[PDB]
Formats: C-alpha cells, structure tokens, sequence
C-alpha cells in the first residue's frame, strides 16, 4: 500500500485530484448561486 | 493454523492473528501499514457498535409495530418524532454534533496521543479517560462492571464475541436498507411474508433483485 | 435491427465485460504467461488465423446476424410496421414459420445449401445493386450476400 | 522444421506498485530522477519507445502484445 | 479419430509421441495440436490442468448423458407420470425452448441454491488442486477428514469419494481409470449429439432413436436438413 | 477380524471394535475426532431407544385402537376419554418441566461422568453407571446387565438401528398413503402390484397446516409431494 499511495502523490495525479476538487467547488457554487456578476 | 475466510489460502503477513476477529481477510491489502491498521481497527469497532445499537433498535420497534403497539417503521420514525413532539429538526441536529463532537474529538486525540485525555483537564477526571487498548477504552465509566478488569481469558473471549456480533449487525443493517428499497416494507413484514410461503416470497421473486427473472 | 433502448443497454454492459477481459489479458500475458520470441515469429500461422479466423469467421458470423436479424427487422421497418410490433430477434430465430412468411425459401431449411440448390436463396441473397428506394441505403440482402461471399 | 506451437514463460514479471512510484524506471537515463524540467518531457516522449529501453527482441514483443 | 481400442489412433503423430508416453489414462497418442507438450507450457495449457479438466468434463457429461434421456425412457415405459415425461431442453434450463411449471419453487429460487451449493463444492475442490491436502486441515464440521485427497487432483479418493475402495491394486486402479475416461469421452460426444440433434430436429434424443430405427433410410441427418 | 459393512473395505483407524455394533462404517469421517465420537455415540443411543419406543407405540396402538390414525393422534380431539380436548398448553407444561430435569441430569453426566449418580434429595441412593449411557441400578431393576453386557449392548444397538429405519418408514408411508404401518401392509398384500411405492410416492396426504385449539401449526411432508 505504501507504494500505491506514493503513486497517488505524483504530480499528474495530485493535479487531477486538486483540479477536480477545485472545479467541483466552482461548479457547485455557480449551481446554488447562479449568474453572479457583482458582490452584494 | 487458525481458520481463515478462504480455507487453503495462507493469511497475509500483516494479519498475524492477534486482533479479535482475525480471519486473514484483507484481499485489497488496505491495512498493510501498521499505523493504518490501528486506525481501521477502531473504525471497524465504532461501525460495529453503532450497527449493533441500530440493529437492536430497529428490531425492537419493528416488533412493537408488528404486534400493534403503535410504533412507526424505522424509515418513518424520524418524521413521526419531530412532528408528534414539536421538535425543531435543525436544533436537534445541532445538539447532536455538539455532544458527538465533544466525545468524538476526545476519542480522536486519545488515538493520536494515548493517555492524553487522562491528565485531569476535563473536570478533574483522570483515570476514567486513560484508555486500555486501541479501541477498548475501559475504566469505571466505560466499563462500570469491570468485565475487562477480571479474568484475562474471559476478556479476550468477549472481544471475539463483540467484533463478530458487530460484523453481523453491520450486515443486518445493510439488509434493512436493501430490503426496504426492494419491498417498501419493514423488516418483520419481510420476515412474516417469507415464513408464510418461503418458496415463493424471497429476493428471487421480489421483481427487483434479479431483473432478468 | 436494434429497436429498443434495452438492446442498446445490454450491448453497453457487454462492452464493459469485454473491456475488463482485454485489460485482464494484457496483464495476464505480460505478468503471468508471456509468449516467447518464437511464438511471435510464426508469421505463417498468424496470417492463416487472421485471414480465415479473424476476417473469414467474422464475416461469416456477421452474415449470420444479417440473415437472421437485420433482414427480417429492416424488411418490416421499411413496410411501415411499428418498431414495437416487430417480432423480437429471438422469435425469428426460433420460429421458422415467421421467417418463411417473409422469405419463402426458409421453408426449405438448410437443405438447398447442402444440395447446391443455391438459387433457392435468391429471396434474401440478391445482386440488386443501386439503393433501396425507401431508406436510400444499400439493399441489406445485397450486403448479406456480400458478407457470405467474403 | 520448427514446429508451430504455444510457448510462454511462467511469471516473468511480478505484479507490484513499486515501479509506479519510481517515475522513469523503464530507462537507464531517466531512472535517476530529474535535475531540469527537460526530464519531465523526456519521461513522456520515451515512455512507449520500447526498443530504446532494451535490445532484447523478446522483451520488446511482450510489451507490444500487452500494450 | 480411431474409434474402439488401438495402440494409436488415426491422428497420432511422431511429434505427439515425444511426450505422450502412455502413462496417463486414455493416452492413445492423439494430440495433433500438441496441447499437452510440457516444454514452455503455462497458464491453463499444461498437462496437469488439461488432464484434470478432461476428467471433470467426462464426469459431468456422464451424468448429463444419462440424465438428458432418462425421463423420456422411463416415461415411455410408464414408470413415471406423463407430466414429468419431458425433453431435456424443455425442463426450464432454456425457458424460450419451453419450461416445466410444477417444481416446488421457481427456477430462479432453485438457481440460488445451486450457486451457493456449487460455490462450496467447486471452490473447495479448487483449493485441493492449488494447495494439495489443504481441504483436510481447517475445520469443516468434522468432514475435513475425508477431504485430504491423494496428491492427484482428479482422483481424490478417500473414505467417501472412494466409498467401497475399489481398485485396490495399481493394475486394477489403472484399468478402472481407463474405463472411466472411455465412458466419459463417449458421454461427452453423446452430449454434443443431443445438442446438435435438438437444434436439427427439435425432438428429444429418444424420439430420434425411435424414428431412425423405424425407417433408417428416410430418417437421418441428410433428410433432416429439409422439412 | 470382525465383519465390516462391506467386503474389501478397511475400517477407520479409530474404529477398533471397542463399541458395540462396530462395523467400521464412517464414510464421512465424523468420528475421527475422539471428543465428537463420544457425543455422537450418546445421541445414537437416544435415537435408538426413542425410536424403539416409537415403533412399539405405533404398532401396539394400531392393534389396540385400529380406528385411530397414529399420524393424527396428537390432536387434542383424538385423545382418550379422560384427556379429550385437554388444554395443549397445560399438557406441554408438564412435559417441558419434567423432560428438562431428566435431560439436564443426563447431560451433566456427559459433561462430568460420574458426578450426578446420587439422588439429590434422599442421600445414599446411587446408580452404578458403569459406562456413559448405561446408568444401571434403578434403571436396570431385573439385573440383566449382570451378565454378558457387551453382547446385550450389541443387541440393543442392532435392534435400535433397525427401529430407527423402521420408524421413518412409517412416517414416509403415512405421508405418501395416509395409512398406518399395519394398514399399509394389508393394502400391499391385497393388491401387491397395483399398490406400492411406484404409484404413491407422488402424493403427499398431509395438509399444509392444522388448527389446534386456535393455534395454526405448519405441516410438511419430507419431499415435494403433490398435495
Ligand atoms: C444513520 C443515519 C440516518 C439515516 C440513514 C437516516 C435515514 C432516514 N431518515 Mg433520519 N436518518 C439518519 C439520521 C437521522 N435522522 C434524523 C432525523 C430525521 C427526520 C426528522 C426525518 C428523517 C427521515 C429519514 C428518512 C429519509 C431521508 C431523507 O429525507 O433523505 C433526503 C435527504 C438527503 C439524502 C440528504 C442527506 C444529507 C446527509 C430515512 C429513512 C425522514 C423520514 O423518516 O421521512 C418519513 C424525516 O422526516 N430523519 C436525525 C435526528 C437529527 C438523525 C441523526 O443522526
Ligand atoms: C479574466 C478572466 C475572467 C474573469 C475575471 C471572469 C469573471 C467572471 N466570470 Mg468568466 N470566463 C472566463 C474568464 C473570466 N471570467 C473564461 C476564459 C471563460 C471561458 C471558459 C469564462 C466563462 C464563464 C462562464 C460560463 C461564467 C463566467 C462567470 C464569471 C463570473 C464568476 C463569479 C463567481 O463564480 O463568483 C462566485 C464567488 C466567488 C467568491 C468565487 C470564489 C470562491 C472562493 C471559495 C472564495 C474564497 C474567499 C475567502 C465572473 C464575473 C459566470 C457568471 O455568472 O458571470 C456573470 C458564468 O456563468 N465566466
Ligand atoms: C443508535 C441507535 C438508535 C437510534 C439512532 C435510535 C433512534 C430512535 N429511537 Mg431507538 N432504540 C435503540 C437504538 C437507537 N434508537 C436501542 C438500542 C433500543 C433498545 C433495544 C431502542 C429502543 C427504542 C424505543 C423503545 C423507542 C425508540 C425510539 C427512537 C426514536 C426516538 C429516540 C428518542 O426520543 O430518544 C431520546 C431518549 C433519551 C435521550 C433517553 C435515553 C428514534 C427514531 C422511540 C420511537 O420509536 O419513537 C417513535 C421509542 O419509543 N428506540
Ligand atoms: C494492477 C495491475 C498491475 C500492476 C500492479 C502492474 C505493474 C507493473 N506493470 Mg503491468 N500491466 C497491467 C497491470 C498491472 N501492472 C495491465 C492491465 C496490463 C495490460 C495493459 C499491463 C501491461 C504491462 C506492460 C506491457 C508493462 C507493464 C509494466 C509494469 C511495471 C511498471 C508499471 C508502471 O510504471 O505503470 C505506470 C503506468 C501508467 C499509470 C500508465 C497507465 C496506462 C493505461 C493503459 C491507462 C491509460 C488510459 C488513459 C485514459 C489514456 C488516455 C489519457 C488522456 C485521457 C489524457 C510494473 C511491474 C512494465 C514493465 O516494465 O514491466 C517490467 C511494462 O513494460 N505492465
Ligand atoms: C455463423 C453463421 C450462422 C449461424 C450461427 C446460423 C444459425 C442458424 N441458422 Mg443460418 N445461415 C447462415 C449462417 C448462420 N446461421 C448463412 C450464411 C446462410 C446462407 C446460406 C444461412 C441460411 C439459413 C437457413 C436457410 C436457415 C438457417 C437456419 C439457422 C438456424 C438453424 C440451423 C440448423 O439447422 O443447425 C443444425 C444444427 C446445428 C447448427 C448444430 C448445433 C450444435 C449445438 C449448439 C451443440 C451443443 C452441444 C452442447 C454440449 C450442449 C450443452 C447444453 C447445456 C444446457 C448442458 C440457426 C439459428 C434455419 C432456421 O430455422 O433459421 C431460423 C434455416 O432454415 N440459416
Ligand atoms: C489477440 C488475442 C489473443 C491471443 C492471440 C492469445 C493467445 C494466447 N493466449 Mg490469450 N487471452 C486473450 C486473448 C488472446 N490470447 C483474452 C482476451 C483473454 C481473456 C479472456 C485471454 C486469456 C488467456 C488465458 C487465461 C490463457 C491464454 C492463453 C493463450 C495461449 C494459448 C491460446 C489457446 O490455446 O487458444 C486456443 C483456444 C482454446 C483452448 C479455447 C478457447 C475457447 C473460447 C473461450 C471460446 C471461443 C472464442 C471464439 C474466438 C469466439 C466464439 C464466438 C461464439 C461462437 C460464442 C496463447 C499464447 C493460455 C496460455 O497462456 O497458454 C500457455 C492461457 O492459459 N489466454
Ligand atoms: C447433474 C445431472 C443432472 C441434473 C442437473 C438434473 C436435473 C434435473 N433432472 Mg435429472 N437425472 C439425472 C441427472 C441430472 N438431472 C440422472 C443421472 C438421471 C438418471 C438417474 C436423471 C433422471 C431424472 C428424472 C427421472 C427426472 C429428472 C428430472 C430433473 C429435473 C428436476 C430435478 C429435481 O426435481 O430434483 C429433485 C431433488 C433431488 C432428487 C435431490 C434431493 C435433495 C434433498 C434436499 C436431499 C435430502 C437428503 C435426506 C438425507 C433424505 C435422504 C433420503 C434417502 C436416503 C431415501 C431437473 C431439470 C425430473 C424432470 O425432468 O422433471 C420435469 C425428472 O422427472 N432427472
Ligand atoms: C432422478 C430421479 C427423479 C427426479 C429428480 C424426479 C422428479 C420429479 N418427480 Mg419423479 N419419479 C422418479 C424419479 C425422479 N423423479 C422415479 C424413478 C419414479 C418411479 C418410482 C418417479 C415417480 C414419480 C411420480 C409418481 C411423480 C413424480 C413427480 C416428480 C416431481 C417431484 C414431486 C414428487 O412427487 O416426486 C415423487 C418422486 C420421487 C420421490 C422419486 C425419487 C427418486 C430418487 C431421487 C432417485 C432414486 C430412486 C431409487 C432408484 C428407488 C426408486 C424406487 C424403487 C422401488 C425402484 C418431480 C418433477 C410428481 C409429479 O410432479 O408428477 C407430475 C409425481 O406425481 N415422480
Ligand atoms: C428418534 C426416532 C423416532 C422417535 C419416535 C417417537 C418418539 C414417536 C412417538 C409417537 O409415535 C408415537 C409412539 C405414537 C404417535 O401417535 C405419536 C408420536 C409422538 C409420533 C427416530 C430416529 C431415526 C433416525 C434415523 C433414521 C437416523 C439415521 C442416520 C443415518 C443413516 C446416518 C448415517 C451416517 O451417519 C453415519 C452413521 C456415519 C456417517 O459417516 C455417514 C452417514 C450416512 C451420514
Ligand atoms: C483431444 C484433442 C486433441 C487435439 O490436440 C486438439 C483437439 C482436437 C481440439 C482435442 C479435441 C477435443 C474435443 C473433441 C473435445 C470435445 C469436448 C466435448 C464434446 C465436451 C462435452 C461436454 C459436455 C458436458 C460437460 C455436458 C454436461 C451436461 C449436463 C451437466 C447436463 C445437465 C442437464 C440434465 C441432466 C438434464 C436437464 O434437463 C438439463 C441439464 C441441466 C442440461
């Protein structure tokens, strides 16, 4: 298992997870707060 | 030499038989790292003990509903309690995470630092929160009858019973959810229907589990 | 001859089973039973199997699907029959009488093939050419004879 | 005349995640790790160039077949 | 292939005789595709698995060949009611071909029992091939005493699988293994015959025999191409 | 040197003729564990002795009261005049209390042999209990055990094993034909060919359930017979 979790820590895999998470957060915010153009 | 989940296959190296309920079952090597295994041992015990409470609670109330004492089904109890007693759902939910948050966080930091909760910081209590083993608190509060402070051989037997009954309860709770989804009825409505006609009322004839049938 | 979402869905499941099998074969033939160099160098045997087996049997099998499924279903579709009233493909396979209605030569079974009376199958093995005037595509009876000949 | 027959080797390569955690393992040049960003591009350009990783034709063929 | 008994069958080749030395039961030197050559063997194409699999197919086929025709024969003799006198392919194994309603449960209820029963029987048998003698070690309600095997997966023997300890001598046991394999190969071909004849004719194996005897010239495969 | 269950078989290494009625028969090797053999020998005696009472009860009752079907004698309305329509719950209360006592007394003897030989109220009364399962003393008032005990034990187990098979024959015959053992025998003799198992095996004459003073008791045949 140590080696497999080491593989999951490589740059492409971390980038995939982090950007999947970051994209999910941005998509879900726009799902619940649609069409935001200004801060009120 | 000890019995294993798949007779003939040697147990994996990291399952040496010391833990309760050790049958060499870890085909995905999820607990290979010793520090991960300690965390998972406690996770299995917390899951098992919650499942045992849930299975017994579901079974008892289902019996009461079956014999017409007025209890709701487990999948309807939540709505009936709040509406009948005029309880704010969000307020009850917040109180639950306060009380569970306090107990869980103290358990969390005893795993990270064993015996750290016994320094007297919580209201002056010292021994009751020292802990005995990973996942086995012990002491006067968690073991008031001291069944872990008597016969060592008896204590090990109880550990084997606890985890096995715990695993069975976890499976049973999975059954309650699957059976409610398939049949839409309560656990003892399902049991009563099966007993009336075992050959023709089972998962193979419920119209869901075997779609091709 | 696909007419329902169920038939499409079942093919998708089978594709995943094949996908798993391909990935298993790749692991198996590299980590477990890896061929030796002499196995790869049997170019004569490889060509025999890829010509007769991969292409020959593949074409024969597909011709089998066309004769027993594609042609009957597309014949009824081009006649205005509603897709849900068309017999399911296995009913065509198991009931020679239904096929004999669409193609009378089916009433004679496979005997004309074995007696070299191949002209009997002219009702579903054709040489029309051109295009089907209803659908604008090739006659499926032509493609079926094509794949038999191939 | 050589007989046409099935011929394999049993268990040639152990199934393990050890090399997944060692980028560039397949090549003698890259297996030592990066010192410049050119290493990163070289890792991907050479990944499937099997014959540049070894001269054994049998080893190349097995990689081709499973790929 | 040469039927009957012979020193070597038709398909025997000088190449096959290099490794087919006659030790295995039923070794008539017939391996034209050379699937039993030990050199550079692996996977499931190896002498042990292939010989084990042939016996397994032989034993299932012998049950199937007798079981796929028994209801028709006993039904003809009147020993069983006509309601259970059914063709092997109409018993519910292939519902599109016909099914029998009258079992104590629907075939999918029965099938689940088959899965659980066969998983235990089959996976335990597998472990004796992978780890010889391992099924006699772990507790199995005291039944592990009869699952020790003998070191040869195809012939476990023991107090149950060899109930009457037949073939006590090596010569006798060798003779019996030959008889088991030849009856098994005959049964395997019979099952293939049942399947092809069902598709070709749509009738049961017993009807096909009765009709061929009634008029052999007008009832055979050649006349069954047409209708 | 004793005769075994079959010719040419070899007795298990743990069956040396010490026990009465030892034919070296253990196909499933259930007795290989020495602790299990002692327990299984006790249960064999219980089945043997209860079965012999069962056969004698069915046979004697059928002769004395031919009009009563032993299979249905358990219904309260069929009880003799003094006990007719007795509360079955109160009747079960006596049996549970009294059988629990004697069975736990017998059970504790297995757990710790020789520990419950003495009367618990009137001290001084004891049973010899020479062997487990053979109390003696008050249980052998006529003193037959003071002789060739081993021969008698052989006779007991031989007749007991025969009675076990005999009683299950009564049960299956009752389910298939709905007649008692002697009534079934008379039916066979009158029409040996028209009345036998070949025709009756397909019929199960037991209802699906019966009502006993307001409690519905499920019933079942031993096979999926046609109701
Ligand atoms: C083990 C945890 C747990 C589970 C499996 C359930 C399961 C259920 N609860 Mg229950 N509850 C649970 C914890 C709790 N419930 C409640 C309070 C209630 C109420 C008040 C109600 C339920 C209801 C329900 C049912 C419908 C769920 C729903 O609306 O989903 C839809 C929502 C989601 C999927 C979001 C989940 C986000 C996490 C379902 C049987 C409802 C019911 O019984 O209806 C008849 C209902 O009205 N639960 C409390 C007290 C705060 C809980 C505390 O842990
Ligand atoms: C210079 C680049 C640029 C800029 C400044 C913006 C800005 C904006 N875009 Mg645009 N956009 C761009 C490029 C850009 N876009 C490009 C290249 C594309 C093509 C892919 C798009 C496609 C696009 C779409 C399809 C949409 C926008 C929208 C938006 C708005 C998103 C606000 C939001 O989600 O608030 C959410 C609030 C936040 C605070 C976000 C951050 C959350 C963290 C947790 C804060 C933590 C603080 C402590 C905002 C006005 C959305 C909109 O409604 O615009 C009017 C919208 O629908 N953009
Ligand atoms: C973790 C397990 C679990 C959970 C989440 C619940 C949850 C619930 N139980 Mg159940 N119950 C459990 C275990 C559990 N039970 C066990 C182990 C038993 C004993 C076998 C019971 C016996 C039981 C009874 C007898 C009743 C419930 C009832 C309830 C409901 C109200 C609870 C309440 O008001 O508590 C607040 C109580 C306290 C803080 C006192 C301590 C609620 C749906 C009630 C119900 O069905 O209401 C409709 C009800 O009458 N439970
Ligand atoms: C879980 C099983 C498993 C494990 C643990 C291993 C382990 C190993 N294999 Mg084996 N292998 C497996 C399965 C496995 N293999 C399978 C299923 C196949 C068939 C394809 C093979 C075929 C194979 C070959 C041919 C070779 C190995 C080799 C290796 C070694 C290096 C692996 C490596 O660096 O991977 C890291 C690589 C990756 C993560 C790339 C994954 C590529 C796959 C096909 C998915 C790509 C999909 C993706 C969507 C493509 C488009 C991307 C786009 C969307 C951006 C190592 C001992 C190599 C070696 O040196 O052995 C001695 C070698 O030459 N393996
Ligand atoms: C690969 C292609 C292919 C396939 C699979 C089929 C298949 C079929 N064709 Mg078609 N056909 C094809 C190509 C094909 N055809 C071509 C190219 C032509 C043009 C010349 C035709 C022309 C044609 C005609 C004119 C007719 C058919 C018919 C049939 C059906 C009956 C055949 C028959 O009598 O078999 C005879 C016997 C066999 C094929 C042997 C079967 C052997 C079985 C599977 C053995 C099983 C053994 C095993 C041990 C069993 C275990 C059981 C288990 C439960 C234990 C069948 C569905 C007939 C029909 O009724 O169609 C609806 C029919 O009339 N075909
Ligand atoms: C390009 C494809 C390909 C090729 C060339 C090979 C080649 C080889 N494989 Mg591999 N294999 C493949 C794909 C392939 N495999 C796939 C997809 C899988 C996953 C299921 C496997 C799983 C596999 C295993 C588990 C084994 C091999 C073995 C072998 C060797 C002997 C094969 C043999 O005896 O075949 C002759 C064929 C048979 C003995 C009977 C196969 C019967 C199949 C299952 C049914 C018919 C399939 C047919 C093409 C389509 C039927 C359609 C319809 C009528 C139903 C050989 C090196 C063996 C080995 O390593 O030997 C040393 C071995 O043990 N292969
Ligand atoms: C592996 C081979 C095989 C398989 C899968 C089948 C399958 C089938 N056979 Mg076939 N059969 C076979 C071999 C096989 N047969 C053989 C070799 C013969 C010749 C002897 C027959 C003769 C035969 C006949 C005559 C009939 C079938 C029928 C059937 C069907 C119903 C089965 C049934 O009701 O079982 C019932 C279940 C059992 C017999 C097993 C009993 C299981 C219980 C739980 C055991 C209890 C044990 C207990 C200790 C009591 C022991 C008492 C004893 C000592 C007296 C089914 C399709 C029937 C059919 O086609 O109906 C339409 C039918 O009439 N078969
Ligand atoms: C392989 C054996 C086999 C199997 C699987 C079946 C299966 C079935 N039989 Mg059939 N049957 C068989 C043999 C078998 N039968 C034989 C040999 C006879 C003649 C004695 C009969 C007589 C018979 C009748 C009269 C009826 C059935 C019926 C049935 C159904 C079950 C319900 C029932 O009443 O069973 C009863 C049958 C048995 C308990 C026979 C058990 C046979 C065992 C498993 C095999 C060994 C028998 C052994 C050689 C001793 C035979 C007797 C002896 C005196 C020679 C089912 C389809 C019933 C049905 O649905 O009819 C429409 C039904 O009415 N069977
Ligand atoms: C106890 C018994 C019967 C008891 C009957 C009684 C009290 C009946 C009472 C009544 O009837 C009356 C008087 C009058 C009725 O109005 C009322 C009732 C109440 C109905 C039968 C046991 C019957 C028991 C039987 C038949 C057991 C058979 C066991 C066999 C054959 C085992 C074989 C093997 O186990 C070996 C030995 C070794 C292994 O290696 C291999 C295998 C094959 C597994
Ligand atoms: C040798 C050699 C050599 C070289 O080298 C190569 C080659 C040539 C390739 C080879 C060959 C081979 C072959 C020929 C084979 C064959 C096989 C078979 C036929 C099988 C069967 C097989 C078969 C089988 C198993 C079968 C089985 C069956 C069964 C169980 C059945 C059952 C049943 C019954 C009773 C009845 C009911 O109602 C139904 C059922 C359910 C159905």
């Amino acid at each position: 298992m140590k080696d497999f979790t080491t593989y999951l820590s490589t740059a492409p895999v971390i980038a995939t997870i982090w950007f999947t998470f970051t994209a999910g957060l941005l998509i879900e915010i726009n799902r619940y707060f649609p069409d935001p153009l200004v801060f009120s | 030499v000890r019995p294993v989940w798949f007779p003939g296959n040697p147990p994996p190296a990291h399952l040496d038989g010391s833990l309760a309920g050790d049958y060499g079952f870890d085909p995905l090597f999820l607990g290979q790292e010793p520090q991960t295994l300690k965390w998972y041992v406690q996770a299995e015990l917390v899951h098992g003990r919650f499942a045992m409470l849930g299975a017994a609670g579901i079974i008892l109330t289902s019996i009461g509903a079956k014999v017409g004492l007025g209890f709701p089904e487990w999948y309807d109890a939540g709505k009936v309690v709040v509406e009948k007693n005029n309880i704010d759902f969000p307020t009850l939910m917040v109180i639950q995470f306060y009380l569970m948050g306090w107990a869980e966080t103290k358990r969390w930091y005893d795993f990270k630092n064993p015996g750290s909760q016994a320094d007297g910081s919580f209201l002056g209590f010292t021994e009751e929160f020292k802990g005995l083993e990973n996942g086995y608190p012990g002491g006067r509060f968690f073991d008031p009858m001291g069944l872990s402070r008597g016969d060592a051989a008896k204590y090990q037997e109880y550990k084997q019973k606890e985890v096995k009954n715990g695993r069975l309860a976890m499976i049973a709770c999975l059954g309650f959810a699957a059976q409610y989804a398939a049949t839409g009825k309560g656990p003892l409505d399902n049991l009563a229907d099966h007993l009336a006609d075992p050959n023709h009322v089972n998962f193979a004839t419920n119209g869901v589990s075997i779609p091709i049938a | 001859g696909i007419t329902s979402e169920l038939q499409l869905y079942t093919t998708a499941i089978g594709g995943l089973v094949m996908a798993a099998a391909m990935f298993f074969a790749g692991w198996f033939h590299y980590h477990k039973a890896a061929p030796k160099l002499e196995w790869f160098q049997n170019v004569e045997s490889m060509l025999n199997h890829h010509l007769g087996g991969l292409l020959g049997l593949g074409s024969l099998a597909w011709a089998g699907h066309q004769i027993h499924v594609s042609l009957p279903v597309n014949k009824l579709l081009d006649a205005g029959v509603d897709p849900k009233e068309i017999p399911l493909p296995h009913d065509l396979l198991l009931n020679r009488a239904i096929m004999a209605d669409l193609y009378p030569s089916f009433a004679k079974g496979i005997a004309p093939f074995f007696t070299l009376n191949w002209s009997e199958y002219s009702d579903f093995l054709t040489f029309k050419g051109g295009l089907n005037p209803v659908t604008g595509g090739l006659w499926l009876s032509d493609t079926a004879h094509h794949h038999v000949a191939i | 005349a050589k007989k046409v027959k099935i011929a394999v080797d049993r268990n040639p390569v152990e199934t393990s995640f050890e090399k997944w955690a060692k980028p560039g393992h397949f090549s003698r040049t890259l297996s030592k790790g990066p010192n410049t960003t050119t290493w990163i591009w070289n890792l991907h350009a050479d990944a499937h160039d099997f014959d540049s990783h070894t001269s054994d034709l049998e080893e190349i063929s097995r990689k081709v077949f499973s790929a | 292939v040469d039927r009957s008994k012979d020193q070597l069958y038709v398909g025997a080749s000088q190449s096959s005789l290099a490794y087919l030395d006659g030790s295995l039961p039923g070794d008539f030197g017939f391996d034209p595709l050379g699937l039993l050559d030990p050199v550079n063997s692996g996977g499931f194409i190896e002498p042990k698995w292939l010989q084990y699999s042939e016996v397994i197919h032989a034993r299932w086929a012998m049950l199937g060949a007798a079981g796929c025709i028994a209801p028709e024969v006993l039904g003809a003799a009147g020993l069983i009611p006509d309601a259970t006198n059914i063709k092997w392919f109409e018993s519910g194994v292939i519902p599109p071909a016909g099914s029998y309603n009258g079992y104590w449960a629907d075939p999918y209820t029965i099938f689940f029992v088959e899965i659980v029963a066969m998983q235990f029987a089959e996976l335990r048998r597998l472990q004796d091939f992978r780890y010889p003698g391992s099924m006699g070690q772990q507790y199995f309600l005291g039944l592990e005493a009869i699952f020790k095997g003998s070191g040869d997966a195809a012939y476990p023997g023991g107090p149950f699988f060899n109930l009457f300890n037949l073939g006590k001598t090596e010569a006798a046991m060798k003779e019996l293994k030959l008889k088991e394999i030849k009856n098994g190969r005959l049964a395997m071909l019979a099952m293939l015959g049942y399947g092809a004849q069902a598709v070709m004719t749509g009738k049961g194996p017993f009807q096909n025999l009765v009709e061929h005897l009634a008029d052999p010239v007008n009832n055979n495969i050649l006349t069954n191409f047409a209708g | 040197d004793r005769k075994l269950w079959a010719p040419g078989v070899v007795a298990p290494e743990y069956l040396k003729g010490d026990l009465a009625g030892d034919y070296g028969w253990d196909p499933l090797g259930l007795g290989a564990d020495p602790t299990a053999l002692k327990w299984y020998r006790q249960s064999e005696l219980q089945h043997a002795r209860w079965a012999m009472l069962g056969v004698a009860g069915v046979l004697v009752q059928e002769i004395v009261k031919p009009d009563v079907y032993f299979y249905e004698a358990g219904l309260p309305q069929n009880l003799p005049e003094p006990f007719t329509n007795i509360n079955m719950g109160g009747l079960l209360a006596w049996e549970f209390i009294l059988m629990h006592w004697v069975e736990v007394r017998r059970w504790q003897d297995y757990k710790n042999f020789g520990s419950v030989n003495e009367d618990p109220i009137f001290k001084g009364n004891k049973v010899p209990n020479p062997e487990m399962g053979y109390p003696g003393g008050i249980f052998d008032p006529f003193g037959f055990s003071k002789g060739n005990l081993k021969e008698l034990q052989t006779k007991e187990i031989k007749n007991g094993r025969l009675a076990m098979i005999a009683y299950m024959a009564f049960i299956l015959q009752a389910q298939a034909t709905g007649k008692g053992p002697l009534a079934a025998l008379s039916a066979h003799l009158s029409n040996p060919f028209g009345n036998n198992i070949l025709k009756n095996i397909g019929t199960c004459t037991v209802p699906h359930s019966v009502d006993v003073q307001g409690l519905t008791i499920p019933l079942t045949c031993l096979w999926p017979g046609s109701q």
